């Protein structure tokens, strides 16, 4: 199962290592490459949001209708994401420690 | 000890307006909701919408709409309620309450926490 | 009747079924799809982003 | 969209234990966890006896319990004294910010 | 060609010929239609009366 997900850094949803953690790069070298680590443990993540009205339907043409945001019902939060702290913290140490082997 | 101070008993007449100044003292209320409720005696209790200091959002309920409106002032920390057309059923004692926190991840504006309440203004008309 | 974060009314006018008429809606759209015209410090007269 | 449904008042001897409950609407009581009771005493402000459906706060005694079945929340008292000649209101959180208050019983000592 | 002495179960309520019949039909349907015009600017009101 390959799951065509879509995120610039910090790879979601996907199948997980074996052993221990590994780094893959194309030379090692140079800077312009970018270079994956692939995990062993996972770290949980969620992202939360405050509510909308609903969706306001507009129409602007012959059945060419748009929605776009309604009113808010509520108080005005900040929509965020939440990361456990030591899982990530000794998650980072072991990519630390493992990429300590390519640079002595 | 934290304390909530109103004001005092009104007397008016019907197509008027009248103004309720609830003031707390001893905590940061910027950190917390303010909730009105109006009691007239005979029945029980009834809810008005709820004031957020640190950004002055309103909500009222129902049946309350563009009739009654709430404003926070921090510079003296005191929260005032203007009520304009009155009718005959207005007679009642209005209370002022600390809902809950106000913590910027969720929606805690609902939350029937009312832990400290004041004494009430008793306004009537005739 | 408060402050909101990332958010504008931006009440605009549109055209509706008939090829005639045009009506007033408002929406709710976000601070990074508004973009303002011209130069002057008129904070008025916005625009979306796409249509440039 | 009215008040939530509550009976007239209640009676009982002391010594023993008393229920009160209120039913509401499934939206209001039956989908979210958070009611609560207010003491009312006549001529002042009343006083919050506990939080969420069970949850007590400080500077009450362990003698009122709060449960939820259903569309239903129930508040028992047991070991009845005199200081318990009060209105009693329940209130509920019914969505799209807006609490719903109770209508409101009320208890003699016999 | 007629078979000699064999029986078959048959049920025309669940068939896969009705179904591709359908959609062939709703296809080109579809599909001629496509090079022809489009009654877009004839949705202006019309100022409609009885004959003289
Ligand atoms: C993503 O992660 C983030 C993490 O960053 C999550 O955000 C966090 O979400 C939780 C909810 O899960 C919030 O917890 C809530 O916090 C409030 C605030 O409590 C703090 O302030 C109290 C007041 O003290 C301050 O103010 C006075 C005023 O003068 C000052 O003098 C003081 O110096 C303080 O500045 C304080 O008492 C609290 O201390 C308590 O907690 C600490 C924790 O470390 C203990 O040590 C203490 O001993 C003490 O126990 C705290 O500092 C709480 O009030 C909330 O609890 C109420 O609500 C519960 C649910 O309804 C209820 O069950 C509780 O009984 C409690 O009830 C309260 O209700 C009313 C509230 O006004 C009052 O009647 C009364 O106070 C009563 O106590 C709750 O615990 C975090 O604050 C929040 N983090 C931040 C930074 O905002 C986020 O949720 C995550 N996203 C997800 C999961 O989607
Ligand atoms: C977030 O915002 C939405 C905005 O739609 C809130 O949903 C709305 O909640 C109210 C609650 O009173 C619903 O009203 C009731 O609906 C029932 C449906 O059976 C009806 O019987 C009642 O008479 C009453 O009108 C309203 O329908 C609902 N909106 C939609 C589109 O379903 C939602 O509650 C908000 N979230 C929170 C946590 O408050
Ligand atoms: C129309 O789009 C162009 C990009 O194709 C805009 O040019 C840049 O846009 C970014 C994004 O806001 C600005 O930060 C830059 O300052 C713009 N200029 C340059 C030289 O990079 C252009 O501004 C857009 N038109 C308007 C009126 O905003
Ligand atoms: C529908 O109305 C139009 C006018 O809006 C009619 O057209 C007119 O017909 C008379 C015939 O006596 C001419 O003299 C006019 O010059 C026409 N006006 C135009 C073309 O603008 C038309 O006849 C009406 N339809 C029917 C069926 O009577
Ligand atoms: C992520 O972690 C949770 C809890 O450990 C697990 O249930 C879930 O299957 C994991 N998902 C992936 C894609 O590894
Ligand atoms: C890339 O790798 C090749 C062989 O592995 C090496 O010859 C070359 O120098 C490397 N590039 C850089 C920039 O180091
Ligand atoms: C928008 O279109 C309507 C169409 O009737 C017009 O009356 C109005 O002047 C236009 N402009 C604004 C700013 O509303
Ligand atoms: C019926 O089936 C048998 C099969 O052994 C065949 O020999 C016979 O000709 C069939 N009868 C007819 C009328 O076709």
């Amino acid at each position: 199962g390959i799951r065509p997900v879509v995120s610039t850094q910090l790879l979601l949803n996907g199948s997980l290592a074996e052993k221990e953690i590994v780094i893959r790069s194309e030379n090692l070298t140079n800077n312009a490459k970018i270079i994956i680590v692939h995990l062993h443990t996972p770290v949980e993540i969620v992202c939360t949001r405050p509510n909308n009205n609903t969706r306001k339907s507009v129409r602007i043409g012959p059945g060419q209708t748009f929605y776009a945001t309604g009113d808010i019902i509520g108080d005005i939060k900040q929509a965020h994401c939440n990361i456990s702290e030591e899982k990530w913290n000794d998650t980072l140490q072991k990519v630390g420690i493992e990429l300590q082997k390519h640079f002595p | 000890q934290v304390q909530l101070v109103q004001s005092g008993a009104e007397v008016k007449k019907p197509g008027a307006s009248v103004k309720v100044s609830c003031k707390a003292s001893g905590y940061t209320f910027t950190g917390y909701y303010m909730h009105w409720v109006r009691q007239a005696p005979g029945q029980g209790l009834e809810w008005m919408g709820w004031i957020n200091p640190n950004s002055g959002r309103t909500n009222y309920a129902q049946k309350f709409q563009g009739r009654v409106t709430m404003t926070r002032d921090t510079s003296i920390s005191t929260a005032y309620m203007e009520l304009s057309r009155l009718r005959s059923d207005d007679t009642a004692v209005y209370y002022c309450a600390r809902g809950g926190w106000i913590s910027l991840y969720y929606d805690s504006s609902g939350y029937p926490n009312f832990d400290y309440w004041g004494q009430g203004t008793l306004v009537t008309v005739s | 009747s408060g402050g909101v974060e990332e958010m504008k009314n931006c009440s605009f006018n549109t055209t509706t079924e008939i090829r005639d008429k045009e009506k007033k809606e408002y929406a709710l759209f976000y601070k990074p799809d508004i973009v303002p015209l011209s130069e002057t410090n008129n904070t008025s007269e916005y625009r979306l982003i796409n249509c440039n | 969209q009215s008040a939530l449904t509550q009976p007239a008042s209640v009676s009982g001897s002391p010594g023993q234990s008393i229920t009160i409950s209120c039913t509401g609407t499934s939206s209001d009581v039956g989908s979210y966890n958070l009611v609560s009771w207010y003491q009312q005493h006549p001529g002042k402000a009343p006083k919050l006896m506990i939080y969420e459906v069970s949850k007590r706060p400080s500077g009450v005694s362990n003698r009122f319990s709060g449960s939820k079945s259903g569309n239903t929340a129930s508040l028992t008292i047991s070991g009845l004294q005199a200081e318990d000649e009060a209105d009693y209101y329940c209130c509920s959180y019914a969505g799209s910010s807006t609490v719903i208050f109770g209508g409101g019983t009320k208890l003699t000592v016999l | 060609l007629v078979l000699g002495n064999v029986t078959e179960n048959f049920n025309m309520w669940k068939n896969d010929m009705v179904d591709q019949m359908h959609e062939d039909i709703i296809s080109l349907w579809d599909q001629s239609l496509k090079p022809c015009v489009k009654l877009t600017p004839l949705c202006v009101t019309l100022i409609c009366s009885d004959a003289g």
